[PDB]
DNA sequence: CCTGCATCAGAGCCCAAAA
DNA sequence: TATAATGGGTCTGATGCAGG
RNA sequence: GGGGGG
């Protein structure tokens, strides 16, 4: 039960849930003290077991248990865990994660194979905290704290900060996926050359295997953060170590379109 | 007519049922079936696939 | 299996 | 393609031992300050900033360049996991 | 036995392989009942708890590969080899 | 410049007025122009007369009357307030045991109007009712899948008006009748009406085979009202079969002309297709004590004679346009309207029933709420009513003209197969078959056919020419589909002289299978081409040589274009952008003659004959939906002579009246470097120069100020620990000074919020205590510029309380709204498209210097690669830019209408009429055959391009009439080895801008329950990592990435934080924790009652919860 | 994808259902519903 | 019948607030201010108290109401957790 | 020690009520004045947990130093806020009820 | 290379092939009337001479370019594989050839225009009922596929 | 024994999603 | 806490069941 | 089972 911004309430649907159970198991109490005949009692019997039923699971048996003046089912447990909005399949086998983010992708016909064009702004962001720390150390700010407080503002970042932010992807990967996600290269690694520009560089080899076009189409960015991580992308997921399809076996990254053309 | 036929032949045109063929022919012969009548689709689409997988 | 019509 | 990339794969029985030891590896540098290098000042990973060359951060980097070399050894059960921090934090400090 | 993948998937020992596929009260209510442990065998078991996979780099067969250089390899040797 | 328009075809009757869907159907249903007494029994009136008398004292309806607007519309936009009138009705209560009659009018609340194009206005926001496709009520007989010779009569009234009934013969041979899912048989119900034996056997009897079947003994050994009861026994299990209570429940389901509705339209289909009459719209009527039936035996009569070939008996096309109907505005809102008015007549007669039988009136007695809460849940949730598409003028036109197939009464997921998505041959003219989505909802969204028009039946009907002997006049007939299918009809474009079909054999339809027939058989004329398609496929000109497929993306990008402050008309257009322009209502037009008195920036003064002085003010700068600039300009002078319907003012997105969705920039069609890869689009820098391709887009931003327990929120100039430098550009009271430039971080709107609990805690306490400075009353809660966002201050609005006028939400003391404006140059990642389907995303802008250019100097701006047209076989942009090049030497524009159009040797005449001036400039001005065109052109001749053997100027001429000019390349000055296609294009800018797009975050916002990142840009989300994601990094076996994917990137609390300190401290992240979302279903097993245990390897339980949980 | 002796610890399932799954997209008793049959 | 459970009086009061307004919107063909019920209450009322009567009547909303689009949104889903540093 | 098997089995009611901090005996969810859970409801901090960390209601005793102890007069335990998100009530019926998922 | 209008080269000999098609075609409608063949047998006669007409064609336009104009910008991009496909080309200079009905069954009438020559509404019309068709089953496929991927996931990952 | 026959649990991903 | 009032307003494939 | 992008 939380107070939203406007300072009105917000609550989950296992509370009323709840209540029509607690009301009923009160008032059986009162009924049974009292004495009350045995049609009376059965009812709030036959009443109780209907309130756990749609506690559980609700709409298993018998009309869904809903608020009143609305025809939504309230969600039950069994609502919560299952289904592709389910406990399991949304917070579980996959999940929102930290120091990503997303943009339009445009063909970087000049980067190497092993290369993507990443928008400094986007690399601020996502590697943030390691440029905290290497502002501190050349000094563009006292502190981590203050270095922080650099950032927040746009017209407060001066020109030695994007130096900074060189220096601190030195050698490191970042993520490139373009959803569907059909096979293992959905996901390739990248060595970034941050770029002027809202628009992330994709190299024109590989885009067969994320069959990405220029369209329109979108990629996210992710960060490996640990040693070990980063290991993982550089050896194992590196655009350039992964040339050939481990479906056919065949080569995948491949000429296609106006390479063959001028060929 | 007058023909030999081994147990877990196909006698008419069709898709073979994957359970009678077990229950007639065995293990080995069923996975055979599956894995070339998969393959038939995938080729007649040019997708080259490996049959491992 | 309607619990008002049966208690009616 | 990272440089003697196929080495590597060269260098050991799965591909995936080989990240192990790369990732141990740079883990080890960035503890020990890469005071225990086993690479020579003209073998050093060099970054170039606008100050002008300083040494590659990147101890992913490093490791691997180091593996090259022949000067790093890699298996299982070559010592006790505790008895070896103790020396390597006795021979090159944190 | 020949079942289809879908049979087979929901069939398998780990509960949480299954209860996360499909059928998930059903999965949930005959594992309680046999008290099923999960022995976290697979992939989804692991992703689940959020462990490191059985597979790649988190395989038992290189997961304890250690790395030490010869200069420090000696000086460790040479004191233990003594009374 | 000269406009050269083509095409032979002479269209009779011009377009319908475009949102007339809307507009007629909406003013149909109130009738607030039409006086009481001359209404009609329709919309609005029939509901009334529908919902009233009330029995028990009744209570009647006498007439109602709708007020005038208590806010015009642009006062309502501006507060947020629905658009709507007050609605009033005179009721009379009547005492059905005195003779008592006191009659009072009484207020029901305000009922939303439409405005002038046919839009809403709801809580401030513009909006639209999307018509809705259905099966239209009647009786349909289709055959029956399990019996290969045997056929099913489903009886369908309109949505939620009556049960769906079916009338399967069983495989016994007795004639089994399906109701709310339960069968038993019909002869059961028939006796119910009064059926004897005689009647069925001597009204069918003929097929001895099937009349005898449904006789069943049993059900006759009783008389009407027995089996009126027996029947109850079988349908409702558990309510006495009392004779009233049973009477009741039957009546409401078949009889009741107020629980069962079949239509208006259902009402014709069924005297249609049995050849009777209905007296009503009920399947039955109780008459004279009993029940006389209507439907059921002549729907039984059709379907027995159609079991055995007899004549003139059918099987019907449920996906036939006479069989499916459209639900426009008029009747959605009636329906709704419908429903509240019965929920207010429990009501009465809930109170008609307590509080004294005799000190009633009927305002005592009528509650509004049931009829308010009913028309203010249609607009502001119907999954039919939406927010107006407004990007540009088209977007509104085409959003009005759309027909959606789901909604209540329509497809769901899962319910939709194939026969619905199909295009039908009956859409033939009536729904366009290009204008559809891509995706899940192909042929379930469309768009209304440009000639089509709804009946008031709610079929679409469409127009065509009469054709007598061989003479084809000029009377057009409006045809339904079931109409059209009895003629012969010929295609819009047979040869004619004068009206005579000059053609002794022409192309035709029957039943729209294409058919060669004589003149002699020709009974109609298709009136044009344009009558096949939507408004939006109308506007691509050479459609003809368009693959539908990419057709289809070149309507629906043309919604999305944004509309630009050079924007231009099209250099080549189809004769609609015209049309479109004027039924926006987004210009501004002369109402009769007259002289222009004034023109300024804000406004337009004209005195006409008449020698009123009317004042059209001009919408400056406003913000539609999507945030695009809504913008008219003035077109004329001060003394400017107009006539009745010139133009006076410019909409956003037209030029001199003529739609402009883009601009007309100069192409060459080859190959760049890469640059071009997979539909990327090289740009030159000198668009930016001159500004093409800029747009102007205002973000809206709101803060609310409230009281709190802790005290009240206040907006003022005030903000804690704050320097001057932050503070500068805010005005007095907190706000940002009008015109100021604000980037991401600056505050527009100072506020304070009063801190909880949390008051400063003692590690603070002590921090503030050694700076001398008392930790303040107040926090920071200002409204700040998101990441990415930002532009130029143009206006802020202000509403308290206790300010003249305005009330807000309870609590909320006052809410400050700051419009921010952006001028958006054309960049890199933004994304432009043509009419044809072709679309790309800028990758690379080159400086004038590289771009490929003529030999007289001039630079092409757009360089498009050639290997997207092939595979996309989109061949119109090809002649679009053919045509173009023609256009860009003789300074003209085309207008090429689709189907008619310029043909090949016509647009080869005037290309070589443009050789002329690109050449013969050059030969006088004294300069001759350069070197490098002859290397071109050598090269060209050994392509079979250029005919070996003629002078040079012959040579280039034979490559500019193929549409090819040589080329030189501005990084060298060589030439293009060979000739490339160049000419001039229109091509706009979508509305998807990286700008928008571009996102990304380290940490950020939580979910409550999960603690995993929040999604979407606007909550700084991060991304969705999901299933197939993770079988990604599961392939790869990067197990350690993968990890923290699932912990320190995501829920892994003790890790995230951990994480986080590692980084800014320079160690290595650590070994992750326990996910949090884990603990949560641990947690959610055991509200379950099942006991979920992490166990060691020696089975011992593990404490995931670090001794937290357990006592 | 290496053409070389599988690694041990590759995850070869997953990559079976990828590769298989991959050109379902792609395919028109004699399509895609034949796959799902088997 | 209350998520947030109400005094009984209390209920009786919000009621008649209720009532009165319905009464005040009937002759007056629009939505009364709060100063037009604070006066038709009587004596002791003011606007502010309508208002605030007003506030204490709001019943929350439920974590699971869809967005719009009714497929795959929760409201649930846009609430940051401001308790956890 | 760490993590190698997770056992779900059926859960007896006494085990249910070993989980449970307290019964839950009102339907009442949080004060309508001050916002603070209702005493014995299904918010209530003498069941569940504190609020504020370390921090009991009333407010005798507000920091750590007192971590595990149960305030006399408002009876929350002062521990972190976050056992919020694991401690269990329970509610006692008066007559069993069968679990669903074992019976449909 | 570029592409205009006139790269898309109608082979001399369609015309040709059209003749030849047509005089076929009403000796098949004279046994319909003369009661050589039955109503189906006519329609499996039609299908079968435009199916083969087509091919004819396509091997005339490839024929045509191979010898007289082998740099022909489509040609090359369908012959290395850089872009197009035989059929693809084969609508843009030839013909699109036949469609199908709304239903399953193939239209007797074929679309006889290219896309250089430009259609006619009712080709145009004709046409629009495959398309459609090809967009609906896509749209369903992916989800059929989508689904069966996760299956095969969840039965091989471990 | 076997077969209808019903009841249940499935139905692609990521992003704007305009409440 | 006192006239009397007494019965409601989609489509598919798998699996476990009462029935010729 | 759902307006727009891929
Ligand atoms: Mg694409
Ligand atoms: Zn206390």
């Amino acid at each position: 039960m939380v107070q939203v911004d406007g300072g009105r309430f917000a609550t989950s649907d296992l509370n009323d849930l709840y209540r029509r159970l607690i009301n009923r198991n009160n008032r059986l109490k009162k009924l049974l003290a009292q004495g009350a005949p045995e049609i009376i009692i059965r009812n709030e019997k036959r009443m109780l077991q209907e309130a756990v039923d749609a506690l559980l699971d609700n709409g298993r048996r018998g009309a869904p248990v809903t608020n009143p003046g609305s025809d939504r089912p309230l969600r039950s447990l069994t609502d919560i865990l299952s289904g592709k909005q389910g406990r399991f399949r949304q917070n579980l086998l996959g999940k929102r994660v930290d120091y990503s983010g997303r943009s339009v992708i445009v063909v970087g016909p000049q980067l190497k194979l092993h290369q993507c064009g990443l928008p400094k702004r986007m690399a601020l962001e996502l590697f943030k905290p390691f440029l905290l720390k290497k502002m501190e150390e050349k000094g563009i700010a006292p502190n981590v704290k203050a270095a922080r407080r650099m950032l927040e503002r746009q017209r407060d970042i001066k020109d030695e900060v994007w130096d900074a932010l060189e220096e601190v992807i030195h050698g490191k990967v970042v993520l490139l996926n373009r959803a569907p996600t059909l096979h293992r290269l959905g996901i390739q690694a990248f060595q970034p050359v941050l770029v002027e520009g809202q628009s992330i560089q994709l190299h024109p080899l590989v885009c067969e295997a994320f069959n990405a076009d220029f369209d329109g189409d979108q990629m996210a960015v992710h960060v490996p953060l640990s040693s070990f991580a980063q290991a993982e992308a550089r050896i194992q997921m590196l655009s350039a170590h992964n040339l050939l399809s481990p479906a056919s076996g065949e080569p995948l990254a491949k000429p296609s379109r106006d390479i063959i053309l001028g060929l | 007519d007058g023909d030999y036929v081994e147990a877990g032949q196909p006698l008419t045109r069709g898709a073979i049922d994957p359970h009678q063929l077990l229950e007639a022919k065995g293990p080995e012969a069923v996975e055979r079936y599956l894995v070339e009548e998969i393959q038939k689709v995938y080729r007649a689409q040019g997708v080259k696939l490996h049959d491992k997988h | 299996s309607d619990p008002v019509r049966q208690y009616l | 393609a990272e440089p003697g990339i196929d080495k590597l794969f060269g260098m050991v029985d799965s591909k995936y031992r080989l990240t192990v030891v790369v990732a141990k590896r740079a883990q080890q540098l960035l503890r020990h300050g890469f005071k225990n290098t086993v690479l020579e000042p003209e073998e050093r990973p060099k970054m170039q900033t606008l100050e002008g060359l300083f040494d590659d951060p990147n101890a992913v980097t490093w490791a691997m360049k180091e593996l090259l070399t022949g000067r790093l050894v890699f298996g299982e059960n070559l010592v006790p996991e505790d008895r070896l921090q103790k020396e390597m934090e006795r021979l090159y400090p944190v | 036995l020949l079942m289809g993948v879908t049979k087979s998937a929901l069939s398998t020992k780990s509960w949480l392989s299954a209860a996360s596929f499909q059928n998930t009260t059903h999965v949930l209510t005959e594992a309680a009942i046999a008290g099923k442990k999960d022995e976290l065998i697979g992939l989804k078991e692991n992703v689940i708890l959020g462990r490191l996979i059985p597979a790649g780099t988190g395989s038992d067969f290189v997961r304890f590969t250690q790395v030490v250089d010869q200069k420090t390899l000696k000086a460790i040797e040479e004191a233990r080899k003594e009374a | 410049m000269e406009i050269k328009r083509f095409g032979r075809i002479r269209e009779v009757i011009p377009l319908p007025p475009l949102t007339e869907i809307q507009v007629e159907s909406y003013r149909r249903a109130l009738q607030a122009d039409v006086p009481p007494e001359k209404r009609e029994n329709v919309g609005i009136q029939a509901a009334f007369r529908e919902t009233f008398p009330i029995e028990e004292l009744v209570l009647d309806f006498l007439e109602y009357r709708l007020g005038e607007p208590p806010f015009p519309q642009d006062e309502c936009r501006e507060k947020d307030l629905t658009y709507q009138a007050p609605l009033y009705a005179r009721l009379q209560l009547i005492h059905k045991d005195t003779g008592l009659i006191k009659e009072d009018e009484v207020f029901l609340g305000h009922i939303p109007l439409m405005t002038e194009d046919g839009s809403f206005i709801i809580n401030g926001a513009d909006r639209v009712i999307v018509s809705q496709i259905h099966r239209s009520p009647g009786v349909y007989f289709t055959p029956d899948p399990a019996r290969p010779g045997r056929y099913i009569a489903s009886i369908i009234p309109l949505p939620k008006r009556g049960p769906w009934i079916d009338l399967e013969v069983e495989p016994n041979g007795v004639v089994s009748m399906k109701v709310n899912k339960r069968k038993f048989p019909l002869v059961l119900l028939l006796r119910v009406l009064g059926y004897d034996q005689e009647t069925l056997a001597r009204e069918l009897g003929a097929y001895g085979e099937l009349v005898q079947g449904l006789m069943d003994e049993s059900v006759f050994a009783m008389r009407p009202e027995e089996a009126l009861i027996r029947l109850f026994t079988l349908l409702r299990p558990g309510d006495p079969p009392k004779r009233d209570k049973a009477v009741a429940y039957v009546y409401g389901l078949i009889a009741d002309p107020r629980r069962y509705d079949l239509g208006e339209a259902g009402r014709y289909k069924a005297e249609e297709k049995l050849g009777i009459r209905l007296s009503g719209r009920t399947l039955a009527r109780f008459e004279d004590g009993e029940f006389k039936d209507e439907v059921f035996l002549p729907t039984l009569r059709y379907l027995f004679a159609l079991t055995a070939g007899v004549p003139g008996h059918e099987v019907d096309d449920i996906d036939h346009l006479g069989n499916r109907r459209i639900r426009t505005v008029g009747e959605l809102m009636t329906d709704q309207f419908r429903v509240g008015l019965a929920r207010l007549a429990r009501g009465v007669r809930e109170r008609m029933l307590m509080g004294s039988e005799d000190s009633l009136t009927p305002a005592k007695l009528v509650n509004s709420r049931p009829l308010e809460a009913a028309i203010r849940e249609f607009f502001s949730r119907s999954q039919l009513s939406q927010f107006k598409d407004e990007t540009n003028p088209l977007s509104s036109l085409r959003h009005k003209r759309r027909i959606s197939a789901l909604g209540p009464g329509g497809l769901t997921r899962e319910r939709a197969g194939f026969d619905v998505r199909d295009v039908h041959r009956t859409h033939y003219g009536r729904i366009c078959p290009v204008e559809t989505p891509e995706g899940a909802n192909i042929g379930l969204i469309t768009s209304l056919a440009a000639y089509a028009r709804v009946d008031e039946l709610g079929f679409i009907r469409t127009p065509y020419r009469r054709v007598v002997g061989g003479v084809v006049t000029d009377e057009v007939v409006y045809m339904t589909a079931t109409e059209e299918d009895r003629y012969t009809i010929a295609q819009a474009n047979t040869p004619l002289e004068g009206n005579r079909i000059a053609a002794e054999r022409v192309v035709a339809r029957r039943k729209g299978e294409p058919v060669i027939v004589s003149p002699e058989e020709v009974e109609f004329m298709d009136v044009s081409p344009k009558q096949v398609f939507s408004v939006n496929t109308n506007l691509i000109p050479f459609l003809e040589h368009d693959d539908a497929n990419r057709a289809l993306m070149g309507s629906n990008m043309q919604t999305q274009a944004v509309p630009l402050i050079r924007a231009q008309a099209p250099v080549v257009m189809t004769g609609l952008e015209e049309r479109v322009v004027r039924d926006s209502l987004a210009a501004l037009y002369a109402e009769e003659d007259g002289e222009v008195a004034k023109v300024d920036g804000n406004r337009i003064v004209v005195r006409y004959e008449d020698g009123r002085l009317v004042e059209y003010p001009l919408r400056r700068f406003y913000r539609s939906n999507q945030g695009t600039a809504l913008d008219q300009r003035p077109r004329v002078v001060v003394g400017q002579r107009v006539r009745k319907g010139d133009l006076l003012a410019d909409g956003p997105a037209s030029e001199n009246g003529f739609l402009a969705l883009g601009q007309n920039v100069l192409v060459a069609i080859m190959p760049f470097d890469g640059y071009n890869f997979e539909d990327a689009i090289v740009i030159s820098e000198e668009l930016l120069k001159r500004d093409f391709y800029t747009s102007i887009h205002i973000e809206r931003y709101e803060i609310e100020a409230r009281d709190t327990k802790l005290g009240p929120e206040r907006i003022t100039r005030d903000i804690p620990h704050l320097s001057e430098a932050a503070l500068r550009d805010l005005d007095e009271e907190g706000v940002v000074r009008i015109g100021a430039e604000v980037k991401p971080g600056d505050i527009l709107v100072g506020r304070t919020s009063f801190k909880g609990e949390s008051e400063p805690t003692p590690e603070e306490r002590l921090l503030r205590s050694i700076f001398g400075e008392k930790a303040r009353d107040v926090k920071d809660t200002s409204l700040r510029v998101p990441p990415g966002e930002g532009g130029i201050v143009v206006r802020t609005v202000r509403l308290r309380r206790g300010d003249p006028g305005v009330e807000l939400k309870p609590g909320v003391r006052e809410v400050v709204r700051v419009y921010v404006a952006q001028k958006r140059k054309l960049q890199v990642g933004d994304k432009l498209a043509n009419r044809h389907g072709n679309k790309g995303v800028v990758a690379k802008i080159l400086p004038v210097e590289d771009m490929p250019h003529l030999p007289d100097g001039t630079p092409v701006d757009v360089i498009l690669n050639p290997l997207g047209v092939p595979s996309r076989m989109n061949l119109g942009q090809i002649l679009e830019t053919h045509l173009g090049l023609a256009g860009y030497f003789l300074g003209q524009r085309y207008i090429s209408p689709i189907f008619d159009g310029a043909k090949e040797p016509e647009i080869k005449e005037l290309l070589a009429q443009a050789f002329e001036v690109y050449f013969g400039k050059r030969k006088g001005e004294g300069f001759g055959v350069d070197k490098r065109e002859v290397e071109v052109l050598r090269r060209a001749e050994k392509l079979g391009l250029v005919t070996p053997g003629k002078t040079p100027e012959e040579q280039l001429k034979e490559l500019f009439l193929q549409g090819k000019v040589v080329l030189y390349d501005g990084r060298t000055g060589e030439p293009i080895e060979g000739p490339i296609v160049v000419g001039q294009m229109f091509i706009m800018k979508l509305y998807h801008m990286v700008e928008d797009k571009m996102h990304a975050r380290s940490t950020g916002p939580y979910s409550l329950i999960t603690q995993q990142p929040l999604g979407g840009k606007a909550q700084f989300g991060g991304q969705r990592f999901g299933e197939m994601e993770v079988w990604a990094l599961e392939a790869y076996g990067a197990a350690h990435t993968l990890q923290e994917m699932l912990t320190l990137k995501s829920d892994d609390i003790e890790g995230r934080n951990a994480a986080y300190e590692a980084i800014i401290k320079g160690e290595d992240v650590p070994e992750p924790s326990v996910p949090e979302s884990f603990r949560v279903l641990v947690k959610e097993l055991q509200a379950l009652a099942l006991d979920v245990q992490t166990l060691d390897e020696k089975d011992n339980p593990v404490d995931i919860f670090e001794g937290l949980a357990s006592k | 994808s290496m053409a070389r002796p599988v690694s041990i610890g590759e995850a070869v399932g997953i990559v079976a259902a990828q590769s298989i799954g991959e050109p379902g997209t792609q395919l028109t008793t004699q399509g895609l519903p034949r796959v799902i049959e088997l | 019948a209350r998520t947030i459970r109400i005094p009984v009086h209390m209920v009786e009061t919000i009621n008649k607030l209720s009532r009165t307004a319905r009464q005040l919107q009937q002759e007056l063909g629009r939505e009364p201010t709060y100063e037009e019920i604070a006066e038709a209450m009587g004596p002791g009322w003011d606007a502010k108290r309508v208002e605030e009567t007003l506030k204490i009547a709001q019943e929350p909303v439920s974590l699971e109401t869809p967005i719009g689009d009714e497929k795959d949104s929760f409201y649930g889903d846009f609430i940051p957790d401001e308790h956890l540093p | 020690k760490e993590v190698r098997k997770v056992r779900i089995a059926l859960a007896s009611p006494e085990k249910i009520r070993s989980w449970s901090y307290g019964e839950v005996e009102k339907p009442e969810t949080i004060n309508y004045r001050t916002l603070k859970p209702e005493r014995d409801g299904l918010f209530d901090e003498r069941i569940f947990g504190p609020i504020k960390d370390y921090e009991c209601a009333c407010g005798k005793y507000k920091r750590q130093r007192f971590e595990g102890k149960v305030c006399e007069r408002c009876g929350v335990e002062v521990t972190k806020s976050i056992v919020r998100r694991y401690r269990m009530g329970h509610i006692e019926l008066a007559t069993p009820a069968a679990h669903i998922w074992f019976v449909k | 290379i570029t592409i205009g209008i006139d790269d898309a080269v109608i082979p001399e000999e369609k015309k040709q092939y059209l003749e030849e098609a047509d005089r076929k075609l009403l000796q098949i409608e004279q046994a319909y009337e003369m009661g050589f063949l039955t109503d189906r047998e006519r329609y499996d006669q039609i299908l079968q001479l435009w199916t083969e007409t087509t091919e004819k064609v396509t091997q005339a336009v490839f024929k045509n370019f191979e010898e007289n104009y082998p740099f022909n910008p489509l040609y090359v991009m369908a012959q290395s594989g850089a872009r197009g496909n035989p059929q693809q080309i084969r609508q843009l200079c030839g013909l699109r050839g036949l469609m199908q009905k709304p239903s399953g069954e193939t239209f007797e009438v074929p679309v006889r225009s290219s896309f250089r020559e430009g259609l006619t509404v009712l080709e145009y019309f004709i046409s629009s009922h495959g398309a459609r068709k090809g967009g609906a089953d896509t749209a369903l496929r992916t989800a059929d596929s989508g689904y069966l991927t996760r299956k095969l996931v969840d039965v091989t990952h471990e």
